[PDB]
């Protein structure tokens, strides 16, 4: 059998067979360096 | 599975797409309507 099956979407199926986008955002918080993200605004540094 | 409950019918192939969840038309409305969810095993086996 060929190992894909092709899923033809109608409008008039229920929710259950309905198409769905997905999204999925994968991401490490605790990895030290980072160069992403944070819509923040920074201040001054005190240094004590 | 608690009851395999098999079913048995012959059909031509222009029903095969038909026997399937969650579609419409006359045949497989008329006949089976082989509901969506179902947990199932449909088998297709040339008898010409």
């Amino acid at each position: 059998y060929f190992p894909l099956q092709s899923y033809g979407f109608r409008p008039t199926y229920g929710v259950g067979h309905q198409p769905y986008r997905v999204v999925v955002l994968s991401f490490e918080l605790l990895h030290a360096p980072a160069t992403v993200c944070g819509p923040k605004k920074s201040t001054n540094l005190v240094k004590n | 599975f608690t009851n395999v409950y098999a079913d048995s019918f012959v059909i031509k192939g222009n029903e095969v797409s038909q026997i399937a969840p969650g579609q419409t038309g006359n045949i497989a409305d008329y006949n089976y309507k082989l509901p969506d969810d179902f947990t199932g095993c449909v088998i297709a086996w040339n008898s010409n």
